[PDB]
């Protein structure tokens, strides 16, 4: 839900960056912070799932 | 492109991809499927 | 002022596929020639139907009386422009002179459409143009003119509201949605139903009910299929008047497959003998089958085709190649065992194959921005 | 190059093919080639028939080991997630 | 004749407001609106509500006409089984006014609607057969009941344990393959029943398992992402050339 | 030559149309297993193929279509008998059908078991591909494809 349902509210902003074109005040950067959060969110889940391969054997 | 030897040598068109499968198979079909009524 | 000539287009398809009656279609065509002053309607029918003998002076004194009625409207252009008024002078040279398109060919059409187009201050007169472009494109099978005028009709007339002629547009594009292939928007624009009531351009509303009910058995899903007819008030009384259509509607919900092959042929008879349904009936046949076969195979995980012979009455080798040609085309993926008389369900689309739309459509997507990334720079 | 394909092509996998049915392709009458097949194939030499036992053949599971290498696949996969990072 | 009944009803639409005061027309038209529209099977509660409106307008009129008015409205409560208006009408002071013989048999019919209970419904079916004849449509009223009351007793037997043999569970409904199991096969289609049968060994298996959660939340967002790049393709080709 | 192709008019252009008409109905005869229809396409439309120089495949494409025809039937049915698929694919004889199915197993095309008496072919549904196996193993190539483009975007970003 944070990796999908948050995507559409994040990926509407590039369609909001399309004006079109161009009557709306620019620039605006919506890239952060969800992108890097979901990155680290996998970094939490990948190395915690490595506990299967790390702890065991 | 146009270099090398490149230059040297809804719609119904979209449905025609599926429609041609009707041409070589089972016609449409009404009459035959309508004849199958009294067959058995 | 359409249906009398709009039925000549019905006579064209009545002459087109069946060759049986050439006299019955030419009598009411000549009856439509002796009235309404039709010229080209019997000229393009003169090649399809019999070449008489003689029409000529019988219908030439008409086109002369037409010319007398054409010249008096062409005399009305410089007689009314002698005075001055807003839109009133040149409004007489559109509706009746584009009624001369109904007389013959495109001469009345093309020259009277653009000649009156710039003056009109009201959207109702601009749509009468678009109207008469839709009838000539119904008469002659050319699909060009009826696509462009509707695009011009949506911009100007919809600005803006109207009750009457705007509901006709939703019928036109809906009729265009069934003229070309669109299932979902056909019945969606037909949702207006009796709000359009009956008009010269709406022909018989009971026939308009037949047009929307035949698309509503595919595009309108089974939960919504029974909903629109039963919960819908104004649409329910007109379907109960027809015992043939209402039967097949409820029998579809009753799931009995014995009455389908009979009643579906009755619908196909109307689908065969109606214009603009000739290219579109081929996929319509087995699309109502898979619609009945969708709920079929969803019922049991293991089903014997001999039990299907009961309902089908009696499918043995018929559904053997039939259901096999459904799977090969991607319609209703299923496993039916041969000579073992078992059908297997499946296919669990809730997990595996449903994931594939992500990367597959995302391949050409990301590929398009790979190549176009190497373009910047150079 | 065709003769050695009678053993290779026809199976795997068929159940049982009768004596004279295999002789129809091999022609001759009762050659030592089919006798050499009874040695080479092995497979089976049945009376008036040939058998594929047992069974069809070797009954592949295939293996319960690949669960190991599946954990090996996650090793470099989680490493690629750390390369970005 | 439904179209002829509505045509006679349509002519009454402008007839009620034609004269000065009906004196009773629209109220009678409401009962007539509870006939054709009820034949249309529009809404069970609204048509039953027109009988309540007519019953409010039936006060101080001929008693034989009023004593047969409860024949239609209280037996209309039989078809619905969920009017929710049960206690409103019959327990009010206006509906308790009739002590006559014919309405006393109707008072227990209004109680028979509160009963349901196919053990009792099949019993009183013979006792009320006289009132069953006065039913305007005898089949449809009790067909929608018997078809609905079918699964009412079926959801009782199938509920307690997950999987059941199809031969004995359909022995209480007296048969299997012809209609029941085909109607039960329609229950998966109507979503009222989640499960699957077994034709060979005769064991009905119920599984609610296979959810759809993560998947449609993924691919459907990517289909929208196809509109992000295609719409950006206009920006791409425009700035470059 | 892949054996899996749809109708190619979805790639057609009004300018390319007139030129692809002899090459159009070709693939329309590939989707079907009829010999009389396939050989008639080679006779009439073989003139257009002379300029392309594509005649190398026409001898091996007959073996390609018979694989598409049997894949259409094998995917549509659990069991498929050799005698019923004999004339349906018009192999006309039981003996060459044993040769085709044998080479079909050699190419990994079909999983069908065969019970030889007359004989007949009795197959079964192939499963266990499931979920935990193929998608996550394929995703190793998907992400390795995607994470490289992250570098491709950085490299393209470093030039400006």
């Amino acid at each position: 839900n944070y990796n999908k349902a948050v995507e559409e509210e994040d990926k509407m902003t590039p369609e909001q960056l399309a004006i079109k074109n161009v009557g709306k005040q620019d620039p605006k950067r919506h890239l952060e912070e969800h992108v890097d959060v979901l990155m680290t969110s996998n970094i939490v889940q990948c190395l915690a799932a490595m506990l299967d391969t790390v702890v065991f054997k | 492109m146009s270099e090398k030897k490149q230059p040297v040598d809804e719609d119904n068109w979209d449905d025609d991809n599926v429609e041609d499968d009707f041409s070589n198979q089972l016609r449409a079909e009404l009459e035959k499927h309508g004849y199958k009524m009294e067959t058995s | 002022p359409k249906n009398p000539d709009l039925r000549i287009a019905q006579l064209r398809f009545l002459l087109s596929l069946p060759e049986h009656r050439g006299d019955a279609a030419v009598r009411d065509e000549l009856m439509a020639a002796v009235r309404d002053n039709n010229m080209a309607p019997y000229y393009e029918a003169l090649c399809k139907s019999l070449d008489w003998q003689i029409d000529v002076d019988l219908l030439n004194k008409m086109k002369k009386a037409n010319e007398d009625e054409l010249k008096r409207l062409d005399e009305e252009l410089e007689d009314a422009e002698k005075n001055l008024g807003e839109s009133e002078i040149r409004d007489a040279m559109m509706a009746k002179a584009e009624y001369l398109c109904r007389i013959g060919d495109k001469e009345g059409a093309l020259t009277a459409f653009r000649k009156t187009y710039d003056k009109t201050v009201a959207l109702g007169h601009r749509l009468d143009i678009v109207f008469y472009l839709l009838r000539i494109g119904l008469f002659y099978m050319d699909n060009d003119l009826i696509t462009r005028n509707t695009e011009k009709a949506k911009s100007l007339i919809e600005e803006g509201g109207d009750w009457d002629r705007r509901n006709r547009l939703k019928v036109y594009q809906g009729l265009y949605c069934v003229a070309i292939r669109d299932f979902k928007q056909a019945a969606e624009l037909f949702l207006d139903t009796v709000s359009t009531f009956t008009s010269y351009e709406l022909m018989d509303y009971k026939t308009f009910v037949t047009y929307t009910v035949y698309v509503s058995m595919i595009a309108l899903e089974r939960p919504d299929l029974r909903e629109k007819v039963i919960k819908g008030a104004e649409i329910l009384e007109v379907l109960h008047s027809l015992p043939a259509v209402r039967q097949y509607l409820f029998s579809l919900y009753e799931c009995r497959y014995s009455v389908f092959f009979q009643s579906l042929a009755v619908v196909e008879q109307e689908m065969k003998k109606d214009w603009l349904f000739a290219p579109h009936y081929r996929y319509y046949v087995r699309e109502m089958r898979i619609h009945a076969y969708s709920q079929l195979l969803e019922s049991y995980r293991s089903l014997t085709l001999g039990y299907m012979a009961e309902a089908f009455g009696v499918g043995v080798e018929f559904i053997d190649q039939e259901l096999s040609r459904f799977i090969a085309a991607g319609r209703l993926h299923c496993k039916i065992d041969k000579v073992n008389e078992i059908v297997e369900t499946n296919r669990p689309d809730s997990k595996n194959w449903q994931y594939q739309e992500t990367i597959k459509k995302g391949d050409l997507l990301l590929n398009r921005v790979q190549k176009l990334s190497r373009v910047i720079n150079m | 190059t065709i003769r050695d394909e009678i053993a290779g092509c026809i199976e795997k996998a068929y159940e049982k093919i009768l004596f004279t049915e295999a002789t129809r392709i091999l022609f001759f009458n009762t050659p030592k080639k089919m006798t050499d097949y009874a040695k080479k194939r092995g497979w089976v030499l049945g009376p008036n028939n040939y058998y594929s036992f047992a069974s069809q053949q070797q009954k592949p599971e295939d293996t319960t080991i690949p669960s190991t290498e599946l954990a090996k696949q996650v090793i470099e996969y989680a490493r690629q997630l750390e390369m970005i990072v | 004749n439904l179209p002829k009944a509505r045509a006679a009803l349509t002519s009454a639409r402008t007839t009620a407001n034609a004269i000065y005061c009906p004196p009773k027309l629209q109220a009678t038209l409401d009962m007539q609106s509870g006939i054709i529209h009820a034949a249309e099977e529009k809404d069970w509660k609204t048509a039953y509500s027109y009988f309540y409106e007519a019953f409010e307008g039936y006060d101080s009129i001929d008693s034989p006409k009023a004593i047969t008015s409860l024949k239609y409205m209280l037996l209309c409560k039989i078809m619905l089984n969920t009017p929710e208006d049960v206690q409103a009408l019959v327990s009010g002071k206006l509906a308790l006014r009739y002590a006559g013989r014919q309405t006393e048999a109707l008072k227990c019919v209004a109680q028979a609607s509160k009963n349901r209970s196919l053990a009792d419904f099949e019993k009183a079916l013979t006792d009320y057969r006289a009132e069953l004849r006065d039913d305007p449509i005898i089949s449809t009223h009790l067909a929608k009941l018997y078809d609905n009351l079918l699964e009412q007793n079926l959801i009782r037997v199938i509920e307690p344990f997950s999987r059941v043999q199809i031969e004995h569970i359909s022995s209480l409904i007296k048969l299997s393959k012809a209609d029941v199991e085909r109607k039960l096969s329609q229950m998966i289609l109507d979503k009222k029943f989640h499960g699957i049968l077994d034709q060979g060994e005769g064991v009905l298996i119920i599984f609610d398992e296979p959810p759809v959660d993560k998947t449609y939340e993924a691919a459907l967002e990517t289909i929208q992402n196809m509109s992000k790049v295609v719409d950006s393709l206009y920006n791409k080709a425009k700035k470059l050339t | 030559l892949l054996g899996e192709i749809p109708d190619r008019l979805q790639f057609r252009q009004p300018s390319l149309k007139r030129s692809l008409m002899p090459y159009f109905l070709l693939t329309q005869a590939v989707r079907t297993g009829n010999l009389a229809k396939f050989n008639q396409v080679l006779d009439q439309f073989g003139e257009k193929f002379q300029a392309d120089g594509t005649y190398t495949l026409i001898i091996r494409l007959r073996h390609n279509v018979i694989k598409t025809g049997v894949r259409m039937i094998s995917l549509s049915y659990s069991r498929i008998s050799l005698a019923d698929i004999a004339q349906k694919l018009q192999l006309d004889s039981p003996e060459d059908a044993e040769f085709i199915v044998a080479k079909a197993i050699r190419d990994g095309v079909i999983e069908a078991s065969i019970n030889h008496e007359k004989g007949y072919v009795q197959s079964k549904e192939m499963i266990d591909i499931y979920s935990t196996r193929e998608p996550q193993l394929a995703f190793h190539q998907r992400i390795s494809f995607c994470l490289d483009i992250h570098n491709m975007s950085v490299k393209a970003m470093r030039f400006p």
